[PDB]
């Protein structure tokens, strides 16, 4: 059982992947509110910018 | 984009620590191998050992010889260094966790791929001695000879998925991950990894004890400790790259409720750690390959089984229509 | 000679332009929406 | 793809078949195309033979001259035939056997 | 913009304007005859005429301040 | 007798021998079956 | 198919976004002619909102930015 | 889709043989058990076998050349004047190979990939005359260029060839930058680079007051591009020292085919084209500089190469008198210019290479040649009294065009610098008669004959020269066949 | 204002590539002025150009000139010049190129001058072409194989000629 | 102003070019280098007017300049071996034989 | 969209912060071989390669048979270089 102590800097990478995505996400959805959209378009872009206008102006 | 640099360290700051903690887990499986223990005794089950190494580092007085390239010879680090952080910025660890997504994605790390060389190059002529110049010509050739390699096999994964965004790369793989059919694309894609890296069994700059000084044998203190670094964050990436092409990213294994019960990110390291396994597992089962040898493999073997492979995959699919 | 623009060897454009006129990356961009 | 084998120079001669396909003009293959073709290839056989003597490769450069015929060879015989289904050359042959098929 | 082929996937810019002074060309057998399309071809291409009238807008305005 | 000269050759060299197959499967798939599922198609 | 899904939802709230856009570009390019009317006062031979084009065929204004849609 | 492809048969044929030849070379070079055999014979022969069939392929498919216009419109464009055009290229290469046996025999070079380089570039040369779109045209201008460069420095333990090739490149990537450079202010400023377009675009207008600039100098560039090709002063310091440096053969090769290629690229863009008056002064007063330095410097010579190297830039200067008028006469003239200097260039590098066994590099070489091979001396007689333009030799016809033009176009300073060059050229021509005839040298060299395929090729050309004014009717013909098909 | 700093960047890295005493360094500015024009190219929106920029002249162009010309070792007598006294000549060229050069443009292509009016308001956006846009990659990759598809075949001879005169001019085989 | 900023830094490489020709003359390498400037200049120029008249035309002819400014490239530095291996140094004394 | 490219911009920025904070905090207490120009040159036209496939490989779906038979032409011409460099002894480095 003494091969446990390698699994050990082993787990502390990839709980270290684990924060750099996380983390990440977390911060991203607070500022914007909401979880960032995976594939972000010129169609995308255009209705963020028009729904602005149709929100803060209604 | 203020909260941006607080994205960009939470990646930063992490990878650093993990990198530090590979080393000891090098260190810790290797030896188990050779039924011994391993950093011990530095905290408790050796824990503490990449913070000592690091303050140790850090505490070294630099040396900077007397060489007309006072400037490229600390630049170097520096470059090399950057290069691997960077390439993290368009890594996708989950379904919406990536600081960049890119639809070039795929051709911005074959590019940081193709940057890498030039911290070598400059490493081995900055430094006045012949040795380490010769050393670093052979790792850069070596390098650049096993991007072609490299490449291919991204071109063949692009094929498939018809898309440079990571992320769509990792979504296409949800029927079916691009390593069953393309097992024999993975294989060769982690020697080419491991070639690239400059690891074993390709792992010229260690083979002091061969005649062959390595790019780095003048530099000391942090210097020293940057190149090792940035080659270090370079494994984890090439390993997080074999993940995310050919094992479905952060997708589990299979499309089952029990599985989808724990989060992407957990898979997504889980397979990293597998592939940061298998580079310490052959690093402790093989010899190395002289110069001349893989140099041989590279061109000889893998140049030539890549191509042939972009050209079967893009012919069957383009014969029964399969295209994405 | 008066016009050699006029000549039919000198309007190959004008000719094989309508046959690709219906090729995507260059259609007037609401075809797809009647289409 | 789009394509159009419209010609600049229409053709004076009858024609047969406007784009003929490539077995249909194999098939229509005269006594004199393959004169040409066995003319062409046999002179590049010749060639690869008289110049391999010198370099002691008489039988290679034999089989390299005779590639190199009978690829020719076959493209002249082609153009011929296509060129007389098509009306670019004079094809009576051609208009006396589709004036009864 | 004479190709066609747009840089974002589409029909060009300035391909209509191009066409219309093409054909307008194929028949006229003086080139005077199609003097109006070929400016509208290359006030597409670099809007040379509306940029200077824009500017002699922004000059009165300057003037009057 | 060119049928052992080709064992040899693949003997010899397995790695341009396998190229070859996997390139020339490639190859055959697109000028050949694609023009018989076309043509299958067509009737 | 999740693509041609996804072009389709899209397809069919085009006509109203366009509609909208069309509204905002009328009354914002009226007022840009009144603006241009009032400026242009007392000079001789200007005419307000004239098409450079001599076909008069409908332009968009141009803006004068080599790449401003992908940004 | 098969029968499209009918138009770039001959291409695809003369492509597909240079790679059999180049698999065939560097597969049985390399080969132990034929103890390495030099190959560049063998693969001469089959070479030149492969320029004469695509030469069939080319000639007896005249109608089908033309096959598919419209889907080949935007890669290329293939008439009678480019039909011509080609069939010249191709016996042009047809010649320089079978003048290189010996070379290869007797000095022993015995790379084969000299005979593959050729080959491209006669790939390179058949795609530039038949270009009609500015990419297109640079692709096959720096395929040509490229090929150059390295058969230029195919001597490559020698002093002379290094330098050569290293000249070439430096000076031939400076101008093709330059060229490129004149094709994008083009672009920019039309937005288009196929010649129909570029075509109607700039018709009818010239300058008109208000001239595009970019227009006008990327016409400017590309000129300049294009007189440095063709060696025009002050674009043709590369010339002399690249014709030396090279091994004689690619001396004998660039002095001919690429300036078929080049000039029809120049017509096909400049005459078809439309900026006018400034692109013919471009060229006619490059043409005087060129007459006159060619002239000069060929006077101060004393070795045979460097000598043929300005002749043939003083008859650039002749020959682009014709394209300056800009008139039917002036293309039919520049073309039969271009044909009879091509035949009179073949011939005397046919005795250059057959000199070259005993090593000729200096005029006085060549003293009291009539004694030890009396009908060699004749023959190089005829051919420098055929440069000097001495009637009835085919050289005068190209001369009587110079003076019928300047008293055509009406311009009587170029006809006294026509009057004054010949009879400097007359001069450095005759002296090489009076070395081979009236000299009493003390110590004499014995040359070695020629091998059978200079000798044939010698006698033809020779028959040529002194017997084409009597029967000049099918050039006459051809040329003013070209000139017309240049517009219809 | 990006595009100022850009350009002072890419024209002092420039000046260093024509001026360093030591033509290593100079290989070394002229990657600088390889990634300054990257930048550029991201400006435009043409991200495929940008990256191939870094692919082809900073990882392969670049590479092959470092590996010669390091291993060459050239002294810095043998290429030494003073530059002083070409001064008088690189003015009148460079000012006669410049006064007609960098203005050449400017009666074809007038620019816009910036008015104290938001112009931004009068931008129209056309939704139709923004259901299934083109990235630049497969914009060009439409157009490179099927209708340009000969120049692309030329380009291919133009790199065999490359890889044959490679082997032909250096090859000493042991 | 923004189609003659993007013209302006193109030129600006171009010029730099003609001076690293202009400026050289004993170094001969630095004179290959300035080739390969006025080359970049020139494709940044067919791609900047590429966007500029929504034309596709200018990107092929880029990518295809490339491959060309490759090759260029490869052929010179092998001529530039040749010449040093030769001669044993780069100096453009020993370079100027050929003459008259 | 070029939006996703200032993230990138802004990491190289901390990425270089750090580099310099670790090199700088311990500053407070004649022999030419010509086979690395031919694996330059020979990386350089695979490099190349990869650049053409690029926009073929995302392109396949819409160029179809054409498309593919052209690449195909093209790798024929460049492996057939690749050839006669492997019979020359470029790829060999004892
Ligand atoms: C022999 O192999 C080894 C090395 O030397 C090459 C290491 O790099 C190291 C040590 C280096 C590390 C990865 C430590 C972790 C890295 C870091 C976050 C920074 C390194 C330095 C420190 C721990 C102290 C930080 C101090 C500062 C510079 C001030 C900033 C606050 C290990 C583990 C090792 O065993």
């Amino acid at each position: 059982l003494v091969w446990l102590e390698a699994m050990l800097p082993l787990g502390i990478i990839g709980g270290m992947l684990c924060i750099m995505g996380n983390s990440q996400y977390y911060i991203h959805k607070a500022y914007h509110g909401r979880p960032k959209h995976i594939g972000h378009d010129e169609w995308d872009v255009a209705m963020e910018r028009r729904d602005k206008k149709v929100v803060e102006k209604a | 984009y203020i909260a941006v640099p607080a994205e960009i360290l939470g990646i930063i700051l992490p990878l650093l620590l993990g990198v530090a903690f590979l080393v000891l887990a090098e260190r810790k499986v290797m030896a188990f191998v050779q039924r011994r223990k391993g950093p011990d005794v530095v905290g408790s089950f050796g824990l503490l050992q990449p913070l000592a190494d690091g303050l140790k580092l850090i505490l070294k007085e630099p040396i900077s010889p007397s060489s007309a390239n006072f400037f490229l010879f600390r630049m170097a680090p520096v470059a090399t260094f950057m290069l691997s952080l960077v390439a993290w910025a368009v890594v996708p660890f989950d379904y919406g966790m990536v600081l960049s997504d890119l639809n070039i994605g795929l051709l911005y790390l074959f590019a940081i791929s193709s940057l890498g060389v030039y911290g070598i190059i400059i490493a081995g002529r900055s430094s006045n001695s012949k040795y380490a110049f010769l050393g670093a010509l052979r790792s850069a050739a070596q390098m650049v000879s096993y991007e072609v390699s490299i490449g291919l096999i991204l071109i063949t994964v692009l094929i498939c998925v018809g898309s440079c965004n990571l992320s769509e790369i990792v979504m296409a793989q949800k029927q079916i991950w691009f390593g069953i059919p393309l097992f024999p694309v993975l294989v060769m894609f982690f020697i080419s990894c491991l070639a690239e890296t400059n690891r074993a069994p390709f792992d010229l700059p260690e083979a002091e004890a061969e005649l062959v000084a390595g790019y780095n044998v003048e530099y000391s203190s942090m210097g020293f400790a940057l190149f090792f670094l940035g080659e270090y964050a370079n494994m984890i990436l090439m390993s997080g790259l074999c993940t995310l092409f050919f094992l479905g990213g952060w997708l589990p294994i299979l499309d089952l409720p029990i599985f989808k019960k724990i989060p992407g990110s957990i898979w997504f390291s889980i397979k990293v750690l597998f592939f940061l396994f298998l580079y310490i597992w052959v690093r402790a089962a093989f010899p190395r390959y002289r110069y001349d040898q893989l140099m041989g493999l590279g061109w000889k073997v893998f140049l030539p089984l890549s191509l042939a492979w972009v050209v079967s995959v893009s012919g069957l699919l383009v014969t029964f229509q399969w295209l994405p | 000679p008066y016009g050699f623009w006029t000549f039919e060897r000198h309007n190959a454009q004008l000719r094989w332009d309508p046959q690709i006129s219906q090729v995507a990356g260059r259609r007037d961009p609401y075809d797809d929406l009647l289409e | 793809m789009n394509t159009d084998i419209t010609a600049l120079e229409k053709a004076q001669y009858p024609v047969v078949d406007r784009n003929p396909a490539f077995t249909k003009v194999v098939g229509n293959f005269s006594t004199l195309d393959y004169l040409r073709f066995s003319t062409i290839t046999g002179i590049s056989v010749t060639v690869g033979y008289l110049s391999g003597i010198k370099p002691g490769i008489k039988g290679p450069s034999m089989v390299t001259g005779g590639l190199i015929g009978l690829m020719g060879g076959f493209m002249y015989a082609y153009q011929n035939s296509a060129g007389r289904l098509m009306g670019f050359f004079p094809n009576d042959g051609e208009v006396a056997s589709y004036q009864k098929r | 913009m004479a190709s066609g082929w747009g840089i974002t996937g589409n029909k060009g810019r300035c391909y209509d304007f191009w066409m219309d002074f093409s054909e307008c060309m194929s028949h006229c057998r003086e080139p005077k005859d199609c003097t109006l399309l070929r400016e509208d071809y290359l006030e597409c291409l670099h809007h040379s005429k509306e940029f200077q009238r824009r500017n002699r807008i922004y000059k009165e305005e300057q003037r009057k301040l | 007798p060119v049928m052992e000269k080709l064992r040899m050759f693949v003997a010899q060299e397995p790695v341009v021998a396998a190229s070859c197959l996997i390139g020339g499967v490639g190859l055959f798939l697109p000028a050949v079956v694609r023009p018989i599922l076309d043509s299958l198609e067509a009737s | 198919a999740l693509k041609e899904e996804k072009y389709a939802a899209r397809r069919t709230i085009l006509p109203i976004l366009q509609a909208e856009e069309d509204e905002r570009f009328v009354s914002e390019w009226k007022k840009y002619l009144e603006y241009e009317a009032d400026v242009m006062k007392d000079v001789p031979g200007w005419k307000v909102g004239e098409n450079v084009y001599n076909s008069g065929r409908w332009m968009p204004p141009a803006t004068g930015e080599l790449r401003p849609d992908v940004w | 889709m098969f029968n499209l492809f009918l138009a770039v048969f001959p291409e695809i044929f003369i492509i597909n043989a240079t790679f059999i030849l180049l698999i065939h070379g560097v597969v049985f070079s390399t080969s132990k058990k034929y103890d390495y055999p030099p190959l560049a014979s063998n693969v001469g022969w089959l070479g030149l076998l492969s320029v004469l069939i695509t030469l069939l392929l080319l000639a007896a498919g005249a109608p089908l050349l033309t096959i598919a216009h419209l889907f080949w419109n935007n890669l290329f464009r293939r008439d009678n004047f480019t039909y011509f055009c080609q069939i010249f290229l191709l016996l042009s290469t047809a010649g320089t190979i079978s003048m290189c046996f010996d070379f290869f025999d007797q000095e022993r070079f015995d790379a084969f990939e000299f005979i593959v380089l050729i080959l491209l570039s006669t790939c390179g040369m058949l795609f530039m005359i038949s270009a009609y779109d500015l990419i297109a045209m640079y692709l096959a201008i720096e395929l040509q260029s490229l090929c150059f460069y390295v058969i230029a420095a195919s001597k490559r333990k020698s002093e002379f060839s290094t330098e050569a090739g290293l000249k070439y490149l430096i000076l031939g990537a400076f101008s093709s930058g330059i060229l490129l450079f004149g094709c994008s202010m083009i672009y920019g400023s039309t937005g288009a680079t196929h010649f129909d377009q570029l075509a109607k675009i700039l018709t009818g207008y010239e300058i008109t007051g208000a001239r595009s600039s970019g227009i006008f100098m990327g016409i400017l560039f590309i000129a300049v591009g294009f007189l440095f090709k063709i060696t025009a002063v002050p674009f043709h310091m590369w010339a002399p020292d690249i014709y030396e440096g090279s091994p004689t053969p690619v001396t004998a090769f660039l002095s001919i085919a690429p300036k078929i290629s080049i000039f029809a690229n120049i017509l096909r863009v400049f005459i078809y084209g439309s900026y006018g008056a400034t692109l013919q002064q471009i060229f006619f007063f490059c043409s005087i500089a060129s007459m006159i330095l060619g002239a000069l410097a060929a006077m101060a010579q004393t070795k045979v190469k460097r000598l043929l190297a300005y002749s043939s830039i003083g008859h650039v200067g002749y020959i682009c008198i014709g394209f300056s008028c800009g008139t039917i006469e002036g293309i039919q003239s520049l073309l039969i210019g271009i044909f009879i200097y091509a035949l009179m260039t073949m011939d005397a590098f046919a005795i250059v290479l057959a000199l070259r066994q005993t090593r000729v590099k200096y005029i006085a070489d060549l003293g009291a040649l009539a004694k030890t091979n009396p009908i060699l001396a004749i023959t190089f007689s005829i051919t420098m009294f055929s440069y000097a333009g001495i009637p009835p030799l085919a050289g005068f016809c190209s001369k009587f065009y110079l003076f019928f033009a300047a008293l055509g176009c009406g311009a009587y300073f170029l006809a006294l610098v026509g009057v004054v060059t010949s009879v400097i050229g007359c001069f450095y021509y005759i002296r090489l008669v009076k070395r081979m005839f009236f000299d009493t040298p003390r110590t004499w060299i014995l040359y070695e004959p020629m091998d059978r395929n200079k000798s044939l090729l010698l006698a033809m050309t020779s028959f040529f020269i002194t017997l084409f004014l009597l029967y000049p009717s099918p050039l006459f013909s051809v040329t003013h066949q070209m000139a017309l098909s240049l517009y219809l | 204002m990006i595009l100022s700093v850009l350009s002072s960047l890419a024209l002092v890295s420039g000046l260093m590539v024509v001026r360093a005493k030591n033509p290593v360094h100079s290989v070394l500015f002229f990657i600088l002025v390889f990634c300054d024009t990257s930048g550029l190219l991201l400006l435009l929106g043409l991200d495929f150009f940008a990256m191939i920029f870094l692919v082809v002249y900073i990882g392969a162009i670049a590479v092959l000139f470092l590996f010669v010309v390091m291993m060459f070792h050239i002294q810095i007598a043998e290429i030494h010049e003073e530059v002083l006294r070409y001064l008088p000549v690189s003015g009148i060229i460079g000012l006669i190129f410049w006064w007609e050069m960098f203005f050449i443009l400017d009666n074809e292509s007038i620019p816009l001058l910036p008015t104290q009016r938001n112009t931004t308001s009068l931008r129209y956006t056309v939704y139709a072409g923004k259901v299934r846009s083109w990235t630049n990659l497969e914009t060009l990759g439409n157009l490179l194989y099927t209708y340009y598809f000969v120049w692309f075949l030329v380009s291919s001879l133009i790199l065999l000629v490359a890889m044959i005169g490679a082997i032909v001019l250096t090859m000493h085989r042991t | 102003m923004d189609l003659i900023k993007y013209f302006t830094f193109s030129m600006i490489i171009f010029i730099l070019g003609i001076w690293g020709i202009l400026l050289n003359r004993r170094n001969i390498l630095i004179m290959l280098m300035s080739i390969e400037l006025m080359l970049l200049a020139v494709n940044l120029n067919f791609l900047v007017f590429s966007v500029s008249l929504d034309d596709m035309m200018g990107q092929v002819f880029a990518l295809l300049v490339l491959t060309v400014a490759a090759a260029e490239s490869a052929i010179g530095l092998a001529i530039f071996v040749i010449t040093f291996r030769v001669r044993g140094t780069i100096a453009v004394e020993f370079i100027n034989s050929i003459q008259g | 969209m070029m939006l996703e490219f200032a993230p990138i911009f802004i990491y190289l920025v901390i990425s270089l912060l750090v580099s310099l904070i670790l090199l700088g905090v311990p500053f407070l207490f004649s022999r030419f071989d010509i086979r690395f120009y031919l694996v330059s040159i020979l990386f350089l036209i695979f490099d190349l390669e990869v650049t053409f496939f690029f926009p073929w490989a995302v392109s396949l779906n819409k160029i179809d048979l054409f498309g593919f038979w052209s690449m195909m032409a093209f790798l024929f011409i460049l492996t057939i270089g690749f050839l006669y460099e492997w019979k020359r002894g470029a790829l060999d480095w004892e």
